[PDB]
């Protein structure tokens, strides 16, 4: 009843959770493993492309 | 008894009383509505959007 006569903003703060983790986890769960290993090839070939 | 009377049942004088009373009520409604509640002060002070940033690394 005395909510107006308090300062409870510290008792209720916005969480520091990154929602991106929930997104990337759903991304890996849907993909297979050989595509995960392929991404290491896509990155490596991109490095050699920038090198040449 | 005096108040036991059919003349006092539809008394035009009391009807004038009611008329003037509620016309004045209508005139003064915008002053009766002029009381302040402190709820939007609370909403401004306590509503805190999430200020944390995204950091993939």
């Amino acid at each position: 009843e005395e909510c107006m006569f308090k300062d409870t903003r510290l008792d209720v703060l916005p969480p520091q959770v990154n929602p991106l983790n929930a997104i990337l986890a759903q991304h890996t769960a849907q993909t297979p493993v050989h595509r995960s290993l392929e991404k290491r090839l896509w990155t490596e070939v991109r490095a050699t492309a920038v090198s040449e | 008894l005096i108040p036991v009377s059919l003349v006092d049942l539809i008394n035009i004088n009391i009807i004038f009383y009611i008329l003037l009373l509620y016309t004045l009520l209508l005139f003064f409604i915008p002053l009766f509505l002029a009381s302040i509640n402190y709820t939007y002060h609370y909403i401004y002070k306590y509503y805190n959007y999430n200020y944390n940033f995204i950091n993939n690394n």
